[PDB]
RNA sequence: GCCUGGCGGCCGUAGCGCGGUGGUCCCACCUGACCCCAUGCCGAACUCAGAAGUGAAACGCCGUAGCGCCGAUGGUAGUGUGGGGUCUCCCCAUGCGAGAGUAGGGAACUGCCAGGC
RNA sequence: UCCUCCUAAAGAGUAACGGAGGAGCACGAAGGUUGGCUAAUCCUGGUCGGACAUCAGGAGGUUAGUGCAAUGGCAUAAGCCAGCUUGACUGCGAGCGUGACGGCGCGAGCAGGUGCGAAAGCAGGUCAUAGUGAUCCGGUGGUUCUGAAUGGAAGGGCCAUCGCUCAACGGAUAAAAGGUACUCCGGGGAUAACAGGCUGAUACCGCCCAAGAGUUCAUAUCGACGGCGGUGUUUGGCACCU
RNA sequence: GGUUCUCCCCGAAAGCUAUUUAGGUAGCGCCUCGUGAAUUCAUCUCCGGGGGUAGAGCACUGUUUCGGCAAGGGGGUCAUCCCGACUUACCAACCCGAUGCAAACUGCGAAUACCGGAGAAUGUUAUCACGGGAGACACACGGCGGGUGCUAACGUCCGUCGUGAAGAGGGAAACAACCCAGACCGCCAGCUAAGGUCCCAAAGUCAUGGUUAAGUGGGAAACGAUGUGGGAAGGCCCAGACAGCCAGGAUGUUGGCUUAGAAGCAGCCAUCAUUUAAAGAAAGCGUAAUAGCUCACUGGUCGAGUCGGCCUGCGCGGAAGAUGUAACGGGGCUAAACCAUGCACCGAAGCUGCGGCAGCGACGCUUAUGCGUUGUUGGGUAGGGGAGCGUUCUGUAAGCCUG
RNA sequence: UUUUGUAUAAUGGGUCAGCGACUUAUAUUCUGUAGCAAGGUUAACCGAAUAGGGGAGCCGAAGGGAAACCGAGUCUUAACU
């Protein structure tokens, strides 16, 4: 019925893909809403607020598909 | 296996950039260049991707 | 080998239905309750002290190929690039290829420690 | 002007008065943290209770709750309570994400001072995404910055304190509204009208077909319903060449 | 709007974001010259990773058909004795058995794409920063992916592939954008593409196979006809079919049921037995009904395929419009129609051979620097950049040339 | 000539001739080129007006901070971090 106002800010979409790390900061993807689809495991934290895959220690991501029922993990391990 | 003699019939001028990149990866020029390509499955899969316009001899 | 407990891993081969099965061991009911502790009231919960009662509920294992679950081969839906046409479809060349079902698979497997035979 | 989802394409962007809803704040608590707990709904059954005030049990569900849009989160609870509590912390900051910038989110690291807890660990605000007004500036308190002859000082700066729906929102100036078929200027079928094209829903007609009319009988003649065309050709659509 | 003589090197856009913004301009995308340091990239295969479109689906949401059961609500009724009962066209919970729809749903989910490894192959001077300039931010079109429109427009709004924008040549009558291919410049040279070879107009009326029967080909729908070849069965079929011609059309039979009557003659039971040269309780027209018949069904005859559908192709009728044939370019037409494969010929600025030109590199021969072999970029508007030839001035120029 | 695009039924042209267009003025800087170099350069004017003087003035070699103030450091700062 016009206009419609629709909004125009942000895309809140993936950035951190494949085998990844972080020299001084590891952040992965910065995405809204996601707290129950894929979970952090190891040196990485989030689930605020924050929307990020921040790491408290040094290591690299490999992604995991194995887990209890619907759970899948964004696993981080040192080299 | 035996290596394969390649010739270009038709030209790629009207074809999509991905296929123009295949003809370039095969090293082909002025629709025929006296080229004979490696006996690998990897090059056979590169010939198969444009087989409607690349000619093959063994 | 076999039996169990914890952390768990894997997470349906780990499910359901129905049956079988254990108390040396561990496990739950069980048997009591000053003190530390707890109750808008309470040994109800949380918590402690233990062995008279039991293998029920609870906990754990297992037979059973009936269904779930996993699903080959063949075909199908769809589709990347190309040639045409009878044109939002069809025909051809050349590749990819589900979803469902079938046959087959499948009533798991396992890392660390500890107790028991 | 701010916020979200879908159309939107197994990254994002991505048009249509395409499809639909919200914001221009509020909570000192609904913040912090430690401990305990968790629905709905139906049925059964019982006084003071007029028809119904009780809660215990089963049947059963993460089909209850949350400041609100829609999206997604949330029981490890952010839901409901019990205590203690004010981290709704200060000045800062490697770095990452992000928009063209304004602006902003995330965050290792340092000191200082608080709070929960056995400790670990968490606390620089609420379940997240909307709650404003810059630049210019008037007024005011402070100021061991400065005021150009020297010493004070109007004044300028620094630091506190507040405000323009300027909302045409990214704001053209302590101060600005309407009308022109009386005009008039630059540009144009980029843009309408009288005509050229395209289309044929509309228009008039036929054919497939037939509820019925035509005292019988659907189809001589005529036709409600549904279908498929004949036409360029009007009423409109449309904005190419003018 | 007027904006200048000659050879070259690289090579855009009509997109993002803002603006008294939709005619301009400014940060990001796209173009370019210099300077310093330098390989820039993709296609193929597999592995791993974030992935929910296409397809699939009904579990959950919302919607929904069909069948059945149906709480409670909304409506109606009769009882108030029968354990109150009938009804659900409406609104709606439960439930048994099925089925449609979905951008806004999911007891499933590709192709492709994108990111990075592990690996092979090929070739472009690239990438990056700094220092200088820009141009554009009103384009148009064919196809594909989707909405919108009347499953209309040379209509509308986007995404997206390629082309016109800035692309010449061969083909589509004439044609921008569609088809073949991307043009450094030549050759009284070859070879092909799309397209084409009876004539207009260069080349097969080619070889061989497939199909229609007509001016189809050469405008055209739903619709309609024993127009008809092919495919798989069925029936009749060669001691004898379909059609034709001639010759045969009853005996049981005055059948039974319903009804308004009905000898086959609108319904129902059935649809056989018998004789022969030979036959329906009935096929059709018809009558008050028989009949009249014309037939069904056999015989003889002739004679080998044929009847109704199913399936798959190609044709016919379906078919009125305006300046003049006027819907294959026009003519011709029995293939001289369409279609497939083969080898020809004609076919481009494509490919090859040979000959010229500019830039930078390479191999070899040869030598007061020449000759062979060659890699390879050369269509360019906006715009960026390099270099030539003329014109004129000052000096040389009171030198030097000359009446 | 206009335009994405015109043989165009889109504006224009009778023809020949004399004509007709990107500069120098100033400041700063980028590039080029050169002299000098932690220095460079002069203006007006003087003067032997294309010499030589004239360095007034300007540009440059040190930064941090509103600024006071400090300086190979300095502002933020209790700070060292």
């Amino acid at each position: 019925g016009g206009s419609t106002r629709n909004g125009r800010d942000s895309e809140a979409k993936r950035l951190g893909v494949k085998r990844f790390g972080g020299e001084s900061v590891l952040a992965g993807s910065i995405i809204v809403r996601q707290r129950g689809t894929k979970f952090h495991a190891g040196a990485n934290v989030g689930c605020g607020r924050d929307h990020t895959l921040f790491a408290k220690a040094d290591g690299k991501v490999k992604f995991e598909v194995k887990g209890p029922k619907n759970r899948k993990f964004i696993s981080i391990e040192a080299e | 296996a035996k290596t394969i003699k390649i010739t270009q019939t038709r030209s790629a001028i009207g074809r999509l950039p991905k296929h123009k990149a295949t003809l370039l990866g095969l090293g082909l020029r002025r629709i025929g260049h006296t080229v004979e390509r490696e006996d690998t499955p990897a090059i056979r899969g590169m010939i198969n991707a444009v087989s409607f316009m690349v000619k093959v001899e063994e």
